[PDB]
């Protein structure tokens, strides 16, 4: 639990860059403007995998986290 | 000339004060006028033990080197400085080294103290009880730090062997006291 | 040209690039150069600065007075009567004084010319080679423009001695040294002189195959015919190749 | 690939790709239920029309023989249409708008690359759009739009409201109402400024004397920009308050409103003043570049005296009547004397020309408005071109002491070496046209050189920091996964979310600190007027309340002292993240606070509010004793400022905030500090290589030949130096320091030799000189060491008068050092300076015959003596310092800073250890600039700290600025491995199936 409680701007490029990709490929909706609404209403089925430089990791979900 | 025995002695005693060894207050603060009594010069104290030389030869030969090892091993002293006044014979200081360590200083390299200079932040040698936390909170390793080299004149100042870690508290101009940890090689 | 150099093993070097009439023998960039005073030991430092002469086709620095004694001179008034003009000024006479001391043991022109020829292209073994070799060095490939005949020994003795007089005039600070940029030192060339440089290197090749075609016909001795022997396409290609592309020369050595 | 052409009618992140180019590129679209009813038209048309498609990846080449059996389209397929609007292309990331010709229009050649996926499109969108990373025509005309003079009648408002974008449909109410209701241009320019924004700047004409008692906030030139509450109250704008500088109104509107609110603040001003100017025009006639005859005749009355006072110094120095200033000869001090009298007349004809230009003059509208700088380049139009130079010197003699064939020899005059009386309006003399052809050739080449210099540092220094990043520890780690820095930039804070602020406990004095911050709770009429009636007993009664407020002030005295350790210079400008005087100036506007009434805030709520805040700002996590000291050092400098400008007295007296104010204020700092913590994932290497090569484009060598030299750390500096300070009472006298001065120069005996000769006088009683026979007998009346046989030669060296008392040299210490240098077998005889001829007689006591060997003795003493001083140490200068940076900074007994002058020494040649060791050379402040020589003495921590002192010095010499975080990464990638060297997505994602079960 030593990672930052916000979302860095590089996660948000890779969350919304891929969540809009699957919604383009016939997924259940919960393309680019679709996923912007879902994050800003906090409905996304993605768990962020943040490593650490030792080799470990920490698995965070979006509703555990403060979005920009 | 008496600068080159007063300022030198005022460097050694501030040296072994901050190497950890027991050093009293007033004998650090001897003026040159109060020094107007005095080789005849040898500092000999222990830790909170250490010997200090001034060979009368300006150039130390190996014939000088085997003399005091009779009084090294008998008087049970281990760490000792040799203020070699001019400068092969260093291989003799490798021979006796794994038992008792000794090292060599030039005379005029020591006339002024480099720890007092303003572009040198105050290093602190860390202990193995303190290293074993810093390797664990940051989850660092034995390497993987900013390294410092062996023949560094502050590594030579504190008498740091290969493998220790010093901390550096530098007064910086965005936070005030950024703290950095130099591995020694 | 009395230039100056920055780092090298000299102080106030001279230079000349003699040639006559834009004939053959393109250049012979003979230097005359004064050594520094940063010498070690009593080789130079205890006597002072010396003068040398980087002659062409000699991979050494043959000193001055040796060259004049290869010109048929003996005595050290008749070597300084070609270098310094007034013998009544001590400020110049000091300067040449430590260069007589190094060229001192050689007197006869059979010896200095042995000294000069012993450093050549391939060094000869007999003395009669080194009498022969440096005899044509110092009258065929050293200052051609002052004279190319076999009797210009008295002439060359001045204009070589003239350069040493302009070596001293800048070494003393008694004369400004030459700017390298200045366009009084610059000759331009136009389509005339450039094709003359390209026609000499191709009129010899016309002769070269006539040397080849005839000597392959001495065995017969039947006749000889030139109108089949002049290869006309030597001239009408190299003057058309090297004037098309721009690589100004022959097409066999392009870099 | 084609031209770019300017076009101010595109919102900045747009490009105009013409239809002959967008009809070749493709964006491969994958079919959704959205576009499956849209793309079938674009399949139907084909490649004939423009909105069509090339391929159908079902791979059918739909451009010829369409085959309508294979016009199927179900979801999952990939269609490759040509282009549309709205799509994103790469340089930054533009956005295609279609404007039909043959040029790429973009609102200020290039290729065009187009990404091919909906993932790497949105990487460009949320990282690298054109706003996410101001022309002359706009930035000048903002001055003319925003004076007091400009009034817009009624119809022109209806146009300059039509060309906004953010406008809410409602027309403002004008100022004047006796005629037609005229609108001032500052009212409409208040409508662009986006929401509540606060700023105060000073226009570039504002005299400093205008800040007296009267006319402070009025400022009758209508300078002094005051933007309160997003509505422009007063002041003209310029470049200084609309560029991107410190405290700028465009800078402030990036630290409050985001970036997409500021991109609208550009594309409003890029229209409504760009399209108001069709009513003003802004031409430049040649009437705008002519001096009136009041000054044009006086501008020659300077230059007719300039060429007089160059004749005055030539004929003074051609009579041996000019004393050479020490440091240089009579030659170099002649040139410095005359280049003094050609840069004052170049500037006395430069300030009287700018002031004489009229208020309508159209050059003054492009200089006062500051949009086009270089106000020296229109002082050559009007008055005087000035001096020419090559190699930094006025024109050298080319031919033979004659710079052109029109002159005489010995022409050092004020026109035969380059200076130009005429200006470009009056035309140039046919000589001076050649000389300006030479000054324009030396600067025309350096441009062709400084593209192969700084086009090479920046593409090399990137490969240094190619992958140095910020990992999730917020340490600084790189490819070879080693720790560079433990916290990023020494406090973890990020680069582009900090400002300049001041401390106000460091700078003031000791009495003022106990007057400004003390809060005397006892006088009872302050807190009557500065605080409410409900609390006027509450402060006075409880001693527990009164004993906390000392413990606020107890820390502030111990906060004062640490600032006087970190900042010994007395320089209080500090870089710190959230501006604690805008955000207090804001909170006096949102909450509508009257500061002329007694406040209503409790003073313990001030103290408790700060202390509970300062725990909530976490840079270093953890409850360890390691991380506890490792936190409060990363926030020491900011937590001292955080009590100085939120004190219990400063809230209630200078700021007058309310109880509902301070609740909003402290909680907003925490929400604004928590953004300036750096986002781990930053490619910091590109951010800090492109902030050192950009001021690379803009006699110690400074600039590119120094900056090139620290990138490879050359062992042999082309100009090394060693600046040397002093210790005692010698520091305040030039006569005491002359002893210090002479102990550094390598003084051989060539410098003091008059002349040298060799005689042969074997009998001293019958020497060739009869004058020395007095004192030669004196050493031989009672002779010493003539024991067996003196060699019969005599080396006679004469000495000097100037160079022998310039250094206070003794005939003994010359003779003693030769006797100690070569033994007693060189019979050296000193003599007296009391007579007017100083003689040193050197005989020899008994291969290499003695005439030669006496020369070799003499040829060693010309070259290698070292009479005094240290070898390889050239001319050793001396001056009292002029600039307020290298002076001595002594704190008085009232705590005030004070600069005190002392004699410093700037040498040439570096030998650090013997220099430091000698008498009254400062152990502390002595420093050299030779990194290599400073690394072999003081360690590695005087390289990491003092490679900073050089890279800051090759940048701040230009006046430019680099954020310090880009210097603590160049200093910390060279010195990582203990010794200096030259140069030459961490995370992942997982699919959450438990959320994925529900959701249609």
């Amino acid at each position: 639990r030593i990672t930052t409680p916000y979302m860095t701007k590089y996660e948000r490029a890779r969350v919304l860059g891929t969540r809009a990709l699957q919604i383009a490929m016939c997924a259940p909706v919960m393309p680019l403007l679709i996923a912007m609404k879902e994050l800003k209403a906090r409905k996304i089925p993605i768990i962020i995998r943040r490593y650490l430089p030792d080799g470990s990791y920490e698995d965070w979900g979006v509703d555990e986290l403060i979005i920009t | 000339e008496t600068y080159r025995l007063w300022k030198i002695r005022k460097t050694i005693m501030q040296l072994c004060h901050d190497r950890g060894y027991l050093v009293t207050q007033d004998e650090l603060d001897q003026t040159l006028e109060e020094f107007k009594a005095q080789t005849d010069l040898t500092v000999l104290v222990a830790h909170n033990q250490m010997f200090v030389f001034f060979p009368e030869e300006p150039k130390v030969g190996i014939k000088t080197i085997k003399v005091y090892c009779q009084r090294m091993q008998e008087e049970n002293i281990t760490r000792a400085l040799i203020v070699v006044q001019q400068g092969s014979a260093k291989q003799s200081l490798v021979d006796m080294a794994p038992k008792y360590i000794l090292e060599q200083f030039l005379e005029q390299e020591l006339l002024i103290n480099i720890t007092e200079h303003e572009l040198v932040p105050e290093h602190v040698v860390m202990t193995k009880e303190e290293v074993s936390e810093l390797l664990a909170r940051y989850k660092l390793r034995e390497n993987q730090l900013p390294r410092i080299q062996a023949g560094d004149p502050v590594a030579r100042y504190f008498g740091i062997r290969r493998g220790q870690v010093v901390k550096i508290i530098r007064p910086s101009e965005t936070a005030g006291r950024y703290i950095t940890y130099r591995l020694v090689q | 040209y009395v230039f100056a150099k920055k780092d090298s093993k000299y102080a106030y070097t001279g230079e000349c690039r003699s040639c006559l009439e834009n004939s053959s023998r393109p250049t012979s960039t003979i230097w005359v150069s004064m050594l520094a005073r940063g010498g070690q030991g009593a080789k130079k430092s205890a006597i002072g600065q010396r003068i040398v002469a980087t002659l062409p086709y000699i991979k050494q620095e043959v000193p001055i007075i040796i060259v004049f004694r290869a010109l048929g001179f003996v005595s050290d008034r008749d070597i300084l009567e070609h270098i310094i003009y007034d013998f009544e000024d001590p400020e110049m006479m000091e300067m040449v004084k430590p260069s007589l001391d190094e060229a001192f043991v050689i007197q006869e022109q059979n010896v200095a010319l042995n000294f000069i020829g012993s450093r050549g292209a391939k060094p000869g073994v007999t003395k009669e080679k080194r009498i022969k070799y440096a005899k044509e060095v110092l009258q065929k490939e050293m200052l051609p423009h002052v004279g190319v005949s076999d009797f210009c020994e008295t002439k060359k003795a001045y204009f070589l001695g003239y350069m040493v007089h302009r070596l001293l005039l800048a070494a003393l600070g008694r004369r400004e040294l030459d700017d390298r940029d200045h366009y009084g030192n610059k000759r331009l060339d136009l389509a005339g002189p450039l094709l003359a440089f390209l026609f000499r290197g191709m009129f010899k090749n016309l002769l070269k195959e006539v040397r080849i075609y005839a000597q392959k016909f001495i065995d017969r001795g039947k006749d000889f015919n030139l109108e089949l022997a002049i290869k006309t396409r030597i001239i009408s290609d190299g003057l058309k190749y090297s004037l098309a592309t721009g690589n100004w020369g022959d097409q066999k050595k392009a870099h | 690939r084609t031209v770019i052409t300017p076009d101010p009618n595109l919102s900045i992140d747009q490009v105009g790709v013409p239809r002959s180019i967008a009809a070749n590129m493709t964006f491969a679209e994958i079919v959704t239920p959205f576009n499956i009813d849209r793309l079938q038209e674009l399949v139907r048309r084909g490649n004939s029309q423009y909105p069509g498609a090339k391929y159908i990846i079902r791979r059918i080449d739909l451009r010829f023989h369409p085959k309508p059996s294979d016009l199927h389209l179900q979801t999952g397929y990939k269609v490759e249409r040509h282009m549309c609007d709205g799509d994103i292309v790469i340089f930054m990331g533009h956005r295609v708008r279609i404007l039909p010709w043959s040029t790429f229009r973009l609102n200020l050649e290039m290729n065009l690359h187009l990404p091919q996926s909906l993932e790497t499109r949105a990487e460009i969108q949320e990282l690298a759009m054109v706003p996410r990373m101001i022309v002359q025509d706009t930035l000048t005309a903002v001055r003319k739009f925003t004076k007091r003079d400009v009034f817009l009648e009624r119809g022109e408002v209806m146009n300059l409201l039509m060309f906004l974008s953010t406008w809410d449909g409602k027309v403002p109410q004008p100022a004047i109402l006796k005629p037609r209701p005229l609108w001032t241009g500052k009212q409409i320019f208040s409508l662009i400024i986006p929401g509540h924004i606060n700023c105060i700047r000073t226009h570039s004409t504002h005299p400093d004397d205008e800040d007296s008692g009267p006319y402070k906030h009025i400022s009758p030139g209508d300078t002094k920009v005051v933007v309160e509450n997003g509505e422009l109250i007063m002041g003209i704008l310029c470049k200084k308050s609309l560029g991107t500088s410190a405290g700028s109104l465009v800078h402030i509107s990036y630290l409050e409103m985001g970036h997409d609110i500021t991109r609208l603040f550009y594309s409003n001003i890029q229209t409504v003043i760009n399209n108001w100017l069709l009513i003003e025009g802004h031409t430049i006639g040649i009437g705008d570049s002519i001096a009136d005859s009041k000054t044009y005749q006086d501008i020659q009355n300077t230059i007719k005296k300039a060429k007089q006072d160059v004749i005055e110094v030539i004929e003074k120095a051609h009579n041996n009547e000019l004393e050479p200033t020490p440091g240089n000869t009579l030659r170099q001090t002649f040139e410095n004397q005359v280049n003094r009298i050609l840069n004052d007349a170049r500037d006395k004809t430069g300030s009287s020309a700018q002031k004489s230009l009229s208020e309508y003059n159209n050059f003054k509208s492009m200089v006062v408005s500051g949009a086009k700088g270089s106000k020296i380049n229109i002082s050559q139009v009007i008055a005087v071109v000035g001096q020419q130079n090559v190699e930094g010197k006025r024109i050298p003699f080319g031919f033979k002491h004659r710079t052109l064939p029109h002159f005489i020899k010995d022409d050092y005059g004020p026109e035969s070496r380059g200076f130009v009386e005429n200006s470009y309006l009056a035309g140039l003399t046919p000589t001076e046209f050649f000389f300006h052809a030479m000054g324009g050739r030396e600067g025309l080449i350096d441009t062709a050189v400084k593209t192969a210099e700084t086009g090479y540092i920046q593409r090399r220094l990137i490969k240094s920091m190619e992958s140095v990043m910020v990992k999730y520890d917020a340490t600084v780690r790189n490819s070879i996964n080693q720790v560079v820095q433990l916290r990023y930039g020494e406090d973890g804070l990020a680069g582009e979310s900090v400002e300049f602020q001041n401390l106000a406990t460091l700078k003031p004095s000791n009495k003022a600190f106990e007057k400004k911050f003390r809060f005397d709770y006892t006088n009872e009429r302050a807190l009557r007027r500065t605080l409410q009636e409900d609390l006027v007993k509450d402060v006075l009664s409880n001693a527990h309340i009164q004993n906390e407020l000392e413990r606020e002030f107890e820390r502030m005295r111990e906060d004062r002292e640490v600032l006087r350790v970190i900042f010994p210079t007395g320089d209080s400008k500090v870089v710190l993240p959230c501006n604690l005087l805008r955000m207090i100036w804001n909170a006096q506007k949102i909450f509508h606070i009257n500061p002329r009434l007694p406040s209503d805030l409790h003073p313990i709520k001030v103290v408790e509010g700060v202390k509970e805040l300062s725990k909530k700002l976490v840079i270093v996590n953890g409850d360890d004793p390691l991380s506890r000291q490792a936190q409060e050092n990363a926030t020491l400098l900011f937590n001292i400022h955080l009590r100085s400008t939120l004190c219990s007295r400063r809230m209630a007296e200078e700021f007058r905030l309310s109880g509902e104010a301070f609740d909003w204020l402290l909680g907003e700092i925490e929400s604004k500090f928590n953004q300036a913590i750096a986002h781990p994932g930053e490619m910091v290497g590109a951010l800090a290589a492109q902030s050192l090569g950009e001021p690379a484009t803009q006699n110690v060598t400074l600039g590119v030949p120094r900056l090139k030299e620290l990138i490879n750390i050359s062992k042999k500096p082309k100009t090394p130096s060693l600046t040397v300070f002093l210790l005692g009472q010698s520091a305040r006298d030039a006569e005491r320091a002359k002893d210090i001065l002479c102990r550094l120069e390598h003084t051989t005996l060539r410098k003091v030799t008059a002349n040298t000769a060799i005689y042969y006088d074997p009998n001293p009683q019958s020497t060739v000189v009869a004058e020395d026979q007095e004192w030669v007998n004196v050493y031989y009346e009672m002779p010493d060491f003539d024991v067996a046989r003196i060699s019969p030669w005599l080396l006679r060296v004469e000495l000097d008068r100037k160079h022998m008392t310039d250094r206070k040299l003794t005939m003994e210490q010359i003779a003693e050092k030769i006797n100690a240098g070569f033994g007693d077998d060189l019979n050296c005889i000193f003599n007296d300076d009391n007579a007017e001829k100083l003689v040193l007689r050197i005989r020899i006591m008994n291969k290499m015959d003695d005439d030669v060997f006496l020369r070799c003795i003499e040829s060693n003493m010309l070259t290698d003596m070292t009479l005094q001083g240290i070898e390889q140490i050239s001319k050793v200068y001396m001056h009292l310092p002029q600039t307020d940076n290298k002076k001595k900074i002594i704190i008085t007994e009232d705590g005030e800073f004070k600069a005190l002058q002392e004699w410093i020494l700037e040498t040439d040649g570096v030998s650090l250890m013997r220099v430091l060791s000698e008498k009254d050379v400062d152990p502390v402040r002595t420093t050299s600039n030779d990194i290599v020589e400073i690394f072999t003495v003081l360690g590695i921590e005087a390289v990491r700290k003092a490679l900073e002192r050089e890279l800051y010095h090759v940048i701040s010499f230009d006046g430019s600025y680099v954020n310090y975080r880009h210097l603590a990464l160049l200093c910390d990638t060279m010195t990582c491995r203990g010794h200096l060297m030259a140069i030459t997505g961490c995370f992942d994602l997982l699919l959450d199936a438990e959320k994925c079960k529900y959701g249609m």
